This record gives structure tokens, C-alpha cells and sequence, in this order.
């Protein structure tokens, strides 16, 4: 048959890639969303692997993100952002994604408070108690409402009651300002 | 192409059927 | 002296900047030899819309089998159903390495050597800068992937930073002298040496263009140079497909199909050998990072802007480098241009704006730029420059097709009368 | 109805198969994932048979790789890569899978590191606690990054928690250099 | 909205039906897996209808098949099969399905070795314990590679851990060498 | 981004509802299965709302349906049924859907032998142990095979093992003979 | 009958493909051109992959009275050309009838869809007779 | 310089806005649109959402001299076309100059996407320039 | 761009094929 | 716009490019 | 439809803008 190429969501190729290990603390909305990034990338081209442990000391439901910034150099208002999601966890948890938009003045923002995020839902493949799966996109404006603030966009990762335990994964997310050209057998 | 998309008329030579009558 | 019919079709594609033959035909000392060839030039499919035409040439060379064999050519011909056959030269076991010469490699792995040693030369006396080094292969085994399959790399087209005067340009001459005196006579002589030395470094370095100098001539034999019979060149230019579907309503792809015709009046073939017609495709070398000269001077002086002639026509060549010329250019790039000469001549410009946008055939990074501070790979078309604004090379970067008619008169029995013993 | 000849993932026909069977170690990232083929096939058609044992002798959580060599034939920078997997697993360990690109100048690769692997998420059907399945490709850059490396292309199966047990399915994956040609009624 | 007339896999219509009782012993690849048809329809047109009660007699894990036979008179090299699956079992056990090949000299094959079949994975559209359901098709060479030989294609039913037990649902499957003509109300 | 304006089933618009109480007794196909529909609409735009309980007095396995009449006014031979359906059951057990098509000289049946409906697969959105989803559509003949009888299409809710309890959703199902106008801001 | 030229990636000059050029086979000497016996060489000697079983006997520098047709040797393997893949005969065995004959399956893989073969067509045939006929009443009426 | 004339479907007759019309408004009475002074308006006095801070100048009974583009409302927030969808200087402030100087993100709403900005062009500019300029032989050569 | 799609002829010149007799 | 696809000429005027000889 | 694309030009008549000197 005739092969597929357009997709929702275009991985990143070798480049903007991290390892996140360690503890991962999901917190409410009410408080500081943790930003499980240091080194955030930012072509907005993000690759974020997950080998970390789950860890339930503040909050026993809440939420975690992953972010890169965005650049703000196209004129255009506001450009289109996909995520690829995977993530297997040890702890029946019922995992569930989706994008999110937040400004800062700092470059490398290690939380954010859950009031300053915006929200974007997206088709979830799977939501199984232990696996969530998710390759979707969503509109966003990609220009600083805030005059002096960088952009940031990712997915975030929620639960009604989370479990203490490994989790495993990639949290992928990019922002389209160039589609990767591709061989097509028959051009 | 034209006559090629368009099933001949048969028009020369004799007639050909009797059916009884006018038929169209 | 009957009519051989060697007219034929080829399909054919290759890389931008690389030289390929697209058609070679062995002939016989005495034949009259007559090629039309006609057909059609495309580039694979554009990204975006159409931007700027590519430019064409096409080339017909004849090449003596002297010229290749040599001594040993000679003896051939002489010794006659004696001779000690010739060699063949040999090529990497794969089929398209032997794609420069327009052959696929034989099931023996070894090619002709009157191909591999006619491309040769005929790259050595027209296609590289005279400055560069002699490419010197002696086995088509001996060429890299890339040559071996798309043909050898060529100069950009001419502009400022692309033909610079040899980089062996004398910037200076020293002239000894006694500690307190000059020999005024000596100086005299020195700048007529110097002359002689000049003329030479600009444009006499191949021995034939020295002989000219003089009103003089050579053969073609005397410096074993390919004689080229037919220089034909085109602009490529095509149409754009409009989209229209929900998403592709509004966006465009380039399709540039172009015909040609390239004709080679009958020619007379003094001695055995081979007739090879190649290809050349191009861009102009437009680049969203190229300035004026003058825009990126920070001192500008009287020298620089008031274009005196007085000046401009004695002061020696000027040594600059990229850096001057292109916003992210090489500064360990050096070439010597000639004063004044950015007044002689306007680039092209592009908005800073298309330097990021896949689908335009335009030198989005200065030249050089991953070769490193080496000038002649700057200068040589690097195909990849291009990748980016191709759909897919699913048939390399260009490619076309044509009917090559060819008729040769020569003294040749009837098939019947070669099958025929009495 | 009209029949949708385009499809994400075109399964290679008659060749390029192969049968795995026995245990199956998973391993973590921070060790050598094992690339359970020695008769690595490499049209970048592969077609991996699954009747083996999931066993967790090293560690309790990791994952296990299905991989195939790339062509790097073309010119072209880039091409896509579309995997289809059905996996049951015996015991309840929430699979996870990924398309994944790594280098090595051997042949055969038995195992590799991973560090030296890198990421590629795919939309993923399902992900019950039992079974993964998903079929999908990405764009993957196909020329050696190493001069004088191969390149690999498969994918990856991981979990938070595995379970010892008996696993059994089938790991197809291509590189898109070929659409297979098809009967289609209307033409 | 408009209405969507392209579809991955259109069932039979009032043709080539046959309803499955009785029991079902799953095997191993290793065996000789179960056709659960003597009446097998071929138009590779299919619908088959179950109502049987999955046993475990032979191996705890393994599968079953439910095949049609192909259409050889296209001159065409290879043309598209699709299935249509919706099975529930009384006992969790994880189903999975796929497409199937296999030859044979035999007009009504009632098993065939597990090494004579070939694979053809498929988008799994669920995979929960109980229920697996699947719309999907594949790419298939139909000519008869053993000279004298049958063509047969289906759907095959596959578990890590079967469990004794009811199942109901449907297995459908088509050759595509005809498009069901349809009323669309625009033209 | 740009809106989809294509869908697999639209349900129909301030028409054709029906509410459905009581108890819902499912049968086995040996029987007679349960037409729940005594006010069965049918410009073949059908949505049925359920809030009864699922009691299992007769069969421990088996199905019920929801029906709505055919307009078998057209000329063309067959035109596409779609249906979309959302049911969550408080018992566990893996409910499954499905289009069927059967004919009875009755305006109103209430009930229609097993033997007597023919089966159309879809694809199954979810299936998990509590809820089944779907939305999709299938090429079924229109005009009656036995003159004088009318024709009914429907979905159908099946199970290996029901489990007494509460059953709430919606099944809406429609005949495809006209595609609803709508708004589409760039035209 | 429909028919696409021979034209194959794989075909090379019949000089490019000699390993020692004699003489005989370069020079073009008319003196040997006209008393030589035929020249038996194989499908190798002409294609890359060209079965060496396949034995042909041509005329003596007869290269030299023809020229083939080119094809870079990368559609080689792009479907959808009817360019011949693969070295006629490939897969017929070491027989020249075989390979001779066209096989229409070397096209197949260049064709969307073969649901009306690889070529068809549609005429109208318009035919006159002139003949001794008896007109249908003729035949029709008794007296 | 590439414009669009500010055509909105906002802006209205200025006789249709007037709430009290005169007769030195209508009347058009040539004695006096020659001797009264300029009369000072506002955007209010011309477009529906007129910023009533935007005071201008203008000249008697020039209403009378020139009529204004016609948008019927509905065009008014259908993205596409190049209309001012909103009174100018809505978005400046109270600023005269603000509303006169072409405000270009005025249009980003009716554009695809600006992956060129908003225009674009490609031209070749023929250039001959007779000049005092020694040869570039002159200038490499010494002697 | 109309012979480059058709292969020459090769019609100028003798007879080169000689196979036994009239062969289409 | 035939002309504004191709990156003109420069053959009005005198000689600028020496580069040692010939080169195409 | 060729003018209709283009607001009109207001040309004939006298003039109708002072604004301080030339303004393009």
C-alpha cells in the first residue's frame, strides 16, 4: 500500500536530547508544578528521556511537566506544537497528558505555579492504569504576552491519585517551523 | 475517438429486421 | 565511406555541481562524425515554489586514443593484428562507479581506459581552475564514492569571491640593492621580468596560452588536450503545481522541465578514438549572507570609496577574506581580488529572510562554510549545499533524457559481407 | 465503501522473517539493552516472530530491542521508518514500545549500550497491562553519523515492572524505500 | 459534517457467512494451529461468527485461525486484505490479532503448521483483558509461490495465557478486488 | 489549525430520540435477541439514551440490540449506516458493538431471532471492562431481500459474561442519504 | 502487438565491457571486418548481471555499426519505468529463445494496477463487403 | 512600498453620523463652505468604534467633496480579506499620528502565514554605468 | 520532447539483422 | 519575470575574472 | 471585474489634501 507521510507529531532527529533521572515530586495546581528540566532545550525540538522514580512527598495527586522554550523569532501569531508521549509506570496511577504554555523571565525555569499555566487537551492513545500514550498537537500563540518574558511549551503529566514507583519513557514535543523533508519512492 | 466511444449505425446495405412492424 | 546509424536514446541524472558524461561514442580514423542530440532537462521536485532558473551546459570533446595510450597506442596501430592488446583500468566493484565516465561497471569490473583517462583530461584542461592541482586518479578504483558515481566537482560560476587571482598572486616584488645605491637599469629590468611574471600567474599558466601570447599556435597534440567540438548552455525553467486540497490550498512546488537541443556540426575524426558529450548543472550562487564589499569595510578610505583611477591602476591586488564579503564568512579564507573591483560589479541580494527557508536553491550558509578555511573547496560546488531543497532525490538532484542522433560515415562492409565467408 | 490504500506501517511480504525464542533479559537504560537478533535481517524489512520468555534475572524493570539494518543507499538526508507491533504478554507488566536509531561498526549486534540508543515515539494502539500494540513510523536521518559505523533501526519494548512469563507476538518494522504496489478496483 | 465513504475494511454483504460453535483448542507455533472452518467461504469475502468456548486442552498459551480463501485470477502481483475483529472472553486472557498467509494443496484445511504461516501485523484498535477489537488491513502477495498450492488468508487469534472460557464476537476479513459501490447524497 | 469537517457517523439533530428504562434481559444468538425499541424511529436517525439496569434472567452471555427502520426509498443498491455509541456498565463485562441488518414483515419487532441477523464489524474505540465506545459505519444493502418485509439496521451490544448492574450511554445510529450542512469559516 | 524498447541500466557498449581490446576489436580494420568468422559471445558481455549460459553469435564489429541506448544506472531499480531491470533472461535460465521472447512480466512492476492487463484499447471497425447476399426478406419469404 | 487603501467596514458617511444636521452641514451653500474656519472631528464622527481622542482637522463641507469605500458590516471579522477590521488607531491610543502611519499587524489576520512576511518579490535589476574605471587587466598589472 | 520519448529507428544505413528470414 | 528567474550575464563591458586561464 | 479589485483613484476634480507639503 501507499505509505503515510504526514503525521501529528514530528520527533526531534539527533538533536535536543536529555536523560531525567532520580526523584520526580508531582505537585497541585494550588502550588508549583515541577519543571523536570535544567538543561531545557529549546529549537523546540525536545527529547526528554524518563528513568526516574516517582515519588509521592508532597501532593498524593498533582503534576508534573516537561518544557522547552519556544522561538519567538516568526511573525506568525502562533504556530502549531506536537507532542509524543510514552510512559510505562510501576504504580497504577492512570496517567494523562497534555500541552501546556507558561512564560518566565529566567531562561531555565526549575517550577512553575500552577495558576500561571495554560492548558491545551489532546487526543490520548492509551490511559490504561499504568501506561499513558499520546502523539497529538494543539494552535498556540507563540508570542510573549508579557513584554520581556521567553515562551515556554510542553506536555504535562497528571494524576487523581498517583503511586509511589519507577516510571519509565520519552516525553517528546516540538514546536512546527520546519517539516523534516523525507524520501518518497515515488517523486 | 469520437465514432471509437459510439456503437456503428449499420445504416448501409439492405434492411435486416422484421420484427412486425415499426419498432424504435 | 557508407552511413553508420548511431543515434540512441539516454536517461540520465546526477549532482548539482559535478561534471557527467552523458553520451560517448568510440570513432575510426577517417570517419565523419555528426551528432543532434535533443531532450528534455529536469531537476527533482522543489520544496517550494520556482526561485531561479539553474543553468545548463553541455560539452562534446574528441579525444584521440594517442592521447590516452600514449607510445603504447602508437605501437598498437603499427604492430596492427600483432599488437599486445591494450589494458583496462579498473573500477570499485559496484555498479554506478563508473557512472562519470557514462557507463555502468561491467561484469569484469574493469572500464576502457580511453574513458577514465579522456575525463580526465578533459576536466584538467577546461574545468578546474588552472591553479588547482592536476586530478591525477589512475584507476577509476582510485575516485571516492561521489565522484566515481556523479562525475568530478566544478567551479561556481565566476563572481568576486568565486575567482579570485590564483592565490599565488605576487603582492609585493623585492628587488635587491647595494646598501647605498640602486641600480636604476636593474630596476627596469626588474619590472619587465615582473611583467613577464605577472601575465604568466594571470593567465598564461598552461603552456598553449603562453604560445598564444607570442601569435603563435598549437595543435592539439601538443599539449594532449581534448578538442572540444560543441559548447552548448540554457537556462532551466519549468511551471509551478498549484495545491488543493484542505491543507495545500495556497502552497505551490516547483517543476522546472526544460527542453534542449545540442548539435554537433559534421566533424572529421583524423584518428581513432572517443566522441564523449557531458553535462553541467548549476545555480548561481545567490546567498542571503553575502554583502557589498563596501558595506562590511569598517575603515572606509579614500582608496576604498572615491575611485580614483589614478589609484585603481597601480596599486597591487588586495587580500581579503571571506569574512569580508559574507556575515558568518570563513576568516581563514584569504583570496586576492583586484582593487576597486567591488565597483566594477554588483551581487545579488536576498532578504536575510529566505536564509532559513527549505525550498530555494540559494547558498543558505557562506561557501566554505564546512569544508574549513580551504579556498579551492570553497570554489568547487559541494551537491549537498543542495539537499535541502529537494522533495527527494529519489533520481539525484537533476536528471533528463534525450534522443542523440547520430549518423557517421566510414568505411565499414556490409554486416552480409562479414557474416559471408565466400 | 471506498477502500484507504494508505496505510502507516506496510509489512514486509514473504521475507525478511525470522523466529525468536527462549528468554529474553530486558535490561535498564544505564546498562546494554539486548537486541535479541543474530540474524539481523536488513531490507529495513524485518518481520521479528515472538514466542519466547519474558525473564527478569538482571532488573525488575527495562526493556528489550527488535532491530534492523538501514539501507543508507539513498541520497536523500532522511526517510521514514514504520514499525507494527502485537504483543500479549503473560504477565501483567504494561508494555511500552518506540522506534529507536543506534550505530556500531558490527554487523550483528547482540546488545547495546543505552546511552547509545536514541528515541523515537510512536502513536501506540494500546497498552493494557497485558498488551502493547501500535503501528506507526517516524523520520529517522539514515546515514552513518560515525564514519564507518552501520545503521541500526528497530523497536524498543520497555516496562516500569516486569513480570517473568511467557511473551508471545510479532515486531514487524521497514525503512520506506519501496511503496508495494496494489490492486486497486477503480483503476 | 460530511460523511467519511473511505474505510480500511468493508465487511461482506449478505454473503459468505458461517457461524463457529462449539470448542476451540489454541495451540503453539511450535504445533499445528487450529483453521475453526470446513465451510470456508472464499470470496475472500468472510464473515464468521463465533459463539464457542475457548479451551485449553493442549497449551495454556497459543492461538487460533479463521481463514478465506484468495481469489488468484488478478494478474495484478499483490492486492490488499482487510479484517474486521470484535471478540469478547469470559476469561481474561489478553487476545491479539493479525493477518495471516498460508498455502496449501488442500481445498478445506481444518489446522496448519505453525511454520507455514506468515505474518502481517495490524492496528490493534483494543486489547483489554476481555475484549480485542481491530479494523485494519495489509498488503498480501496473492499468487500461489508453491505451484499447485491454495492460497488462504485470515485472521489469527493469539494469548500469552488463555483462560477456559466462553468468547463471542465477530472475525471478518476481505480481499480487496472490488469497492462496494455507496449512496453519497452529493453527487 | 484547520477544522475537520469530515466524521464516520453524524447523529442526527433534535430528531428521532427515545429514551430506554427498565431492565434489558440479553440473550444468547440460539435465541432471540432483544429488540429494546417498541418506538423505534427510523429516518434512519436514530438516538437511543439508556439509563436501565443490564439483568441477567435468562442467559449469563449474549446481546441486545438497538434498531431503527431503513428508508429503502433510493435507487442505489446499498448506502453506509453509521452508529456511535458510549456505554458505561457499573458490572464488569467487556461489552462489544456492532452494525446488523435484519428484516421482519413487522413495523415494530420486538425481539429478532439470532439466525435471523446478519453481522457488520467496526472498529471498536474502547473496551474496557466497563465501557465500550465507538464511532464508525458500514456498507450494507439496502432494499429487501424478501419481498414484503421491511428492513431494520441497528447496533448491537454483546458479552462472553454479563454481570447484573446499571447500563448508561447513548446509541445513535444513522443511515447516510443526506450529509448535514455546516458552518465552515472559509468558504 | 505492444512493445517497449529494450532498454536496460544494465546494457553496456560491448568495448567497454572487453577485458584485453585487440586489434581486431578496436582498430576496425575494413581488411578483417570482411573475413572473419561470426563471433560467439555471452549475455555477460553485454550486461552487468548478464547470464554468462546464454551464448549469442553476432558479426564482427558489428558494435561499430550500432549504439545503444543509455540509462544511469539509478532507475535501476525506481518502478515504474519499463526500462528492463534486469539482464533479459535473468530469470528464464540459461536459454536464448527465452530471453529473446518478451515476458510480459517484466513489466509488471512498473503499472498502478493491472485490472485491464498493462495495455487495452477501444476502435470502431468500420467494414463494407461487396457479395453475393440474398436480402433478409428474400431469405424470410417462402414465395 | 506595497499599501492597501484603508478600506473598513466600520468607517460611515460623515453625514450619517451627525445626530443635529444644519444647514451648514447639508445645505452645501457655496457662501458659506468658502469662509468658515476648519472644524475639528473626531475618528468617533467616522467609524462605529471611533476613538473619540482622535481629533482631526478637517475642511468644510468636504463630505460634499469626496465619498468613502462601502464594506457591508458582515465582512467585518471574516478573516482573508485586507480590510481595516477595526476603526485605525484602535489599538495606538489616543494618537493621531499612530492611526495615520500604516499599522502592518493590521493585516496579519487575513494571511496564511508570513513565512515570507506579508509581501515579497523577485526582480532583475539591469544596471549599466559608463565610468572612468581602468581595466582589471590595468589594475593587476604592474608594468 | 517528442523523440526522446521514442527510441530511434535506426533506419539510415544497411541491414545489420540477419536472423534466418522475416521476423516482425 | 523571465528574466528576474536568471541571474544575468555581465557580458556588457571589459574582462574581469582572471584566474590563470580557462575555466568553465 | 479589473477595476473592482482597486479602490478608485479620485483623480479628476481639483485638490482635496493639504497636509503640510508632499507626502507620498
Amino acid at each position: 500500500m501507499y505509505q503515510n507521510f504526514v503525521t501529528k507529531h514530528d520527533t526531534a532527529i539527533q538533536t535536543s536530547r536529555f536523560s531525567v533521572t532520580g526523584n520526580v515530586i508531582p505537585a497541585a495546581p494550588t502550588g508549583n508544578i515541577p519543571v523536570i528540566n535544567g538543561g531545557s532545550i529549546t529549537a523546540e525540538r525536545a527529547v526528554v528521556n524518563l528513568y526516574a522514580n516517582m515519588n509521592v512527598s508532597t501532593s498524593s495527586d498533582g503534576s508534573f511537566i516537561v518544557a522547552m522554550k519556544v522561538d519567538t523569532s516568526p511573525t506568525d501569531p502562533n504556530c502549531v506544537i506536537s507532542a509524543g508521549v510514552n510512559l510505562s509506570f510501576a504504580g497504577t496511577s492512570y496517567p494523562i497528558v497534555g500541552i501546556v504554555r507558561f512564560e518566565s523571565a529566567s531562561e531555565q525555569p526549575t517550577s512553575i505555579a500552577g495558576s500561571e499555566v495554560e492548558h491545551y487537551p489532546i487526543e490520548m492513545s492509551v490511559g490504561s492504569g499504568g501506561v499513558c500514550s499520546a502523539r497529538d498537537c494543539a494552535t498556540v500563540d507563540i508570542h510573549p504576552r508579557t513584554s520581556g518574558n521567553n515562551v515556554f511549551v510542553g506536555v504535562i503529566c497528571s494524576s487523581a491519585k498517583w503511586t509511589s514507583g519507577r516510571v519509565i519513557g520519552t516525553i517528546a514535543t516540538t514546536q512546527v517551523i520546519h517539516e523534516y523533508q523525507v524520501l518518497q519512492p515515488l517523486k | 475517438m469520437k465514432k471509437a466511444r459510439r456503437s456503428p449505425s449499420r445504416r448501409k446495405g439492405a434492411r435486416l429486421w422484421y420484427v412486425g412492424g415499426s419498432q424504435f | 565511406r557508407e552511413i553508420v546509424d548511431l543515434s540512441h536514446l539516454a536517461f540520465d541524472c546526477g549532482m548539482l555541481g559535478r561534471l557527467k558524461t552523458v553520451s560517448w561514442t568510440p570513432v575510426i580514423a577517417g570517419d565523419s562524425f555528426e551528432l543532434d542530440a535533443v531532450g528534455a532537462l529536469r531537476l527533482s521536485p522543489l520544496r517550494r515554489g520556482l526561485a531561479i532558473d539553474s543553468k545548463v551546459d553541455f560539452f562534446t570533446f574528441y579525444i584521440p586514443h594517442r592521447h590516452v595510450y600514449g607510445d603504447q597506442w602508437i605501437q598498437f596501430m603499427r604492430d596492427g593484428v600483432n599488437a599486445q592488446p591494450l589494458p583496462s583500468v579498473t573500477c570499485n566493484r559496484y555498479p554506478d562507479h563508473a557512472g562519470y565516465v557514462g557507463t555502468i561497471v561491467p561484469a569484469n569490473n574493469r572500464i576502457p581506459k580511453f574513458l577514465h583517462q579522456s575525463y580526465l583530461n578533459i576536466y584538467n584542461n577546461y574545468f578546474r581552475a588552472p591553479w588547482m592541482p592536476e586530478r591525477t586518479e589512475a584507476n577509476p578504483s582510485n575516485l571516492n564514492e561521489d565522484d566515481a558515481r556523479y562525475g568530478f566537482r566544478c567551479c561556481h560560476l565566476k563572481n568576486i569571491w568565486s575567482a579570485p587571482l590564483p592565490p599565488e598572486t605576487k603582492l609585493a616584488e623585492e628587488m635587491g640593492i647595494e646598501s647605498n645605491s640602486i641600480d636604476i637599469m636593474g630596476l627596469q629590468a626588474a619590472y619587465a621580468q615582473l611583467h613577464t611574471e605577472q601575465e604568466r600567474t594571470y593567465f598564461m599558466q598552461r603552456y598553449r596560452d603562453v604560445i598564444s601570447s607570442f601569435g603563435g599556435s598549437t595543435s592539439y597534440d601538443a599539449d594532449n588536450r581534448p578538442l572540444l567540438v560543441m559548447h552548448t548552455d540554457f537556462w532551466a525553467s519549468g511551471y509551478d503545481v498549484d495545491g488543493t486540497d484542505q491543507s495545500s490550498l495556497g502552497q505551490f512546488s516547483g517543476r522546472v522541465q526544460q527542453t534542449f537541443k545540442h548539435s554537433v556540426p559534421r566533424f572529421f575524426v583524423p584518428e581513432h578514438g572517443v566522441m564523449m558529450t557531458l553535462a553541467l548543472i548549476r545555480f548561481p550562487p545567490i546567498s542571503p549572507l553575502e554583502h557589498h564589499y563596501l558595506a562590511g569595510k569598517s575603515q572606509l578610505t579614500y582608496t576604498d570609496l572615491a575611485g580614483d583611477p589614478a589609484l585603481i591602476g597601480n596599486l597591487p591586488p588586495r587580500e581579503i577574506s571571506y569574512r569580508d564579503l559574507f556575515r558568518d564568512g570563513r576568516s581563514g579564507i584569504k583570496i586576492k581580488v583586484a582593487e576597486s573591483i567591488w565597483y566594477r560589479t554588483h551581487p545579488d541580494y536576498v532578504n536575510f529572510k529566505y536564509h532559513d527557508l527549505h525550498g530555494f536553491p540559494f547558498l543558505d550558509d557562506a561557501p566554505g562554510t564546512s569544508t574549513g578555511d580551504n579556498l579551492q573547496e570553497a570554489i568547487l560546488v559541494r551537491h549537498q549545499d543542495y539537499d535541502a531543497c529537494f522533495q527527494s532525490q529519489q533520481l539525484l538532484q537533476w536528471n533528463k533524457q534525450a534522443r542523440y542522433n547520430v549518423s557517421v560515415y566510414r568505411h565499414m562492409p556490409t554486416v552480409r559481407d562479414s557474416i559471408m565467408t565466400s
